[PDB]
């Protein structure tokens, strides 16, 4: 076993509390005294991608795989995830990664990021959500709008799907409110980005659409990042998920060492809400340093050459790190960390919160086999 | 007291030998006090005030028309003859 | 013009040999006469409501059903004995 | 495929590697963007339909 | 015969004032006020 | 399309089919454009 494993980084564009966390997590790995829980030194090799320019990208991943990485961490969008996985997966190197879930059943790639499907899903049959309109945008995958689009069949639901995606203008926005309010659809199910979903609030707010009478469920995690006070203060129901519990213990440490950080050496730290891709990248570092001390302690013999060889020929101990990174059973920020044989969470439990005027209630949570067990 | 159905309260009311009377629309009251075997007959005054309106989509291009044809078939007095015609001259019980 | 209409004697009801009737001569009533000037006044075909109800809210999950729901989710006027009401107005 | 990436780079790349003047080619809404980089970057005409 | 509450034609106040003209009916309001001013002011009695 | 119909004043019913795998949707986005007395489409989309 090696005493100093390297993993590489791949940060796109607005990322920087994301990487302040990932080196603020690898220092805390590193500054542990104990020797059981530090048995190696742990090193990282950071790059900024463009993620508009393929040959950027892929020129940023194999430099990370021709110094010699074990793992690598980062990030993609609808632009740069089919490069990533692929060179990923045919290389047989392990991309630990926050970002969405990839649609397809593909390997050599951990998204720790748990699906808000079966939230949404079992969130839908408890409120009695049987007319609703889908407001949704496919920059975080279709998984979500192919399940809507099943449980709408099966249950004889009457959703009506728009696709907001591509809207520029507000004036649409406010078209298709006015359209919705005029057939009385009082339930938004709105399944965007977080600019798209503030843009939509200000356009109901704008319009009125936000008394007592309406409902919105923000499907996108980062609850904390939805600029909501004037729909809050208007009155409307707003539900949202979480993955963050500002009471775990382990939550409540990161952040009492986290807010005492130097700005200029941890930028967007201190005068900055966190995020829940910090934690998330936190639990990446945990997760990767458990599977390597499992690694080591099994004395499994893992120890680059260039991405496009004829024939590619893949690096035998990718194998054994992808097994030991997809066994793991950890407790990090986000709760219980274990992974399947894809690569997604199991095991995960989302918070439901329902936010009145008072602010917001932690609702209840959701778990894959108790299914939203109300509080 | 409830019934499923107004024919049930009203078999119920010719059933009582006068001891149920049954609270309903005045003008389904007035339709049945026309109808076999005549036995049946509405008392007092109504107990509020409701309106038969007919209805068009919000924001319709015949809102309007519609509702000036209603007040043209009011003052033409057809709404009365239609009323006479479907409540009494085509009653059963005589008048 | 779609006219959603509901089956209630007087206002609409089958004709006696309803059979041989098709289109709109397979009804009659106070409903069918007032829909009939109405048409003069301002061409439709008549769509007795499927579920048989006036219409009214469903306070969980917020669905119109009847003729008040025929009219708001775009699928008809309606000619029918529907009490103005507030809920139903707005 | 254009469904595969890495597919799409080691053909372009063998391509390159051979020895052309220009590459003829269909590109897809997954494939577009990496052909365009690839051909922009590395200074090689793409004659597309 | 009715008796509406007018107004001009197009002017804001027409729908909240149909509005609460139905929902005064709705509370039984317009059938106080007919009785408290014809049967309640009335100098005949029952 | 949008500039030209913010430009000229148009009305333009947009609608992504794209993301449509189900017939029944194409069925219901017709059947609601007819109630809306819709009389010309622009198709814009794969040949299949």
């Amino acid at each position: 076993f090696p005493n100093t494993i390297s993993i590489g980084g791949l940060f796109m564009r607005n990322t920087v509390q994301e990487h302040s966390a990932f080196r603020f997590a690898v220092q805390l790995y590193n500054t542990n005294q104990n020797t059981t829980e530090k048995p190696f030194h742990l090193n990282y090799h950071v790059d900024h991608l463009d993620s508009s320019n393929s040959f950027s990208v892929t020129n940023a991943f194999c430099s990370q795989f021709s110094r010699g990485v074990y793992a690598i961490f980062g990030f993609y969008d609808q632009m740069s995830m089919n490069t990533l996985t692929s060179f990923c997966g045919a290389l047989h190197t392990s991309f630990v990664t926050p970002s969405f879930p990839t649609d397809a059943d593909v390997q050599f790639v951990i998204q720790m990021r748990p699906a808000l499907k079966g939230a949404i899903l079992s969130l839908l049959s408890y409120y009695k959500w049987e007319k609703f309109v889908y407001l949704y945008d496919t920059e975080r995958g279709f998984s979500v709008l192919q399940a809507i689009m099943e449980a709408a069949v099966q249950n004889n639901w009457q959703v009506t799907a728009r696709s907001v995606g591509n809207i520029k203008d507000v004036q649409e926005f406010r078209r298709i409110i006015e359209e919705m309010d005029r057939r009385q659809e009082k339930r938004y199910l709105i399944d965007c980005e977080v600019e798209r979903i503030n843009t939509i609030l200000e356009q109901v707010v704008i319009l009125g659409k936000h008394s007592r009478g309406y409902h919105y469920m923000l499907a996108n995690l980062g609850f904390t990042d939805i600029l909501l006070e004037r729909v809050m203060h208007g009155g409307a129901n707003i539900t949202g998920f979480q993955i963050v519990n500002n009471e775990n213990p382990m939550v409540q440490q990161f952040i009492q060492r986290w807010v005492r950080l130097d700005e200029r050496e941890f930028p967007e730290a201190k005068n900055a809400p966190l995020k829940y891709t910090s934690a998330l990248t936190h639990d990446a570092i945990l997760v990767i340093a458990e599977a390597f001390r499992y690694l080591r302690r099994q004395r499994v013999d893992v120890s680059a050459g260039d991405c496009l060889a004829n024939p590619a020929v893949p690096w035998s101990q990718g194998i054994d790190i992808e097994r030991a990174l997809k066994m793991v059973q950890v407790q990090g920020m986000t709760g219980n960390i274990q992974f399947d044989t894809y690569g997604r969470r199991t095991n995960y439990t989302i918070d439901v919160y329902e936010m009145k005027v008072s602010g917001s209630r932690k609702a209840g949570y959701w778990n894959e086999y108790e299914r939203f067990v109300p509080f | 007291v409830f019934t499923k159905t107004t024919a049930d309260g009203v078999a119920r009311v010719r059933k009582s030998k006068g001891k149920f009377a049954f609270l309903l629309e005045s003008t389904m009251n007035e339709y049945i006090e026309q109808r076999k075997p005549c036995d049946t007959m509405k008392v007092g005054g109504n107990l509020d005030s409701k309106g038969y309106g007919v209805a068009t989509p919000k924001g319709s291009a015949l809102g309007t028309p519609v509702n000036l044809a209603v007040l043209k078939l009011s003052e033409q007095g057809i709404l009365d003859k239609l009323k006479n015609k479907w409540w009494y001259d085509k009653g059963e019980c005589g008048a | 013009i779609v006219v959603t209409t509901i089956l209630e004697s007087p206002y609409v009801m089958y004709k006696k040999n309803h059979e041989q009737l098709e289109g709109n001569e397979r009804y009659e009533g106070y409903c069918v006469d007032l829909a009939y000037e109405i048409a003069k006044h301002v061409k439709y075909k008549l769509s007795i409501v499927g579920d048989g109800k006036y219409g009214a809210r469903d306070p969980e999950t917020k669905i119109w059903n009847g003729m008040v729901g025929e009219l708001v989710y775009g699928r008809a006027i309606a000619v029918a004995p529907l009490t103005i009401t507030l809920v139903r107005e707005e």
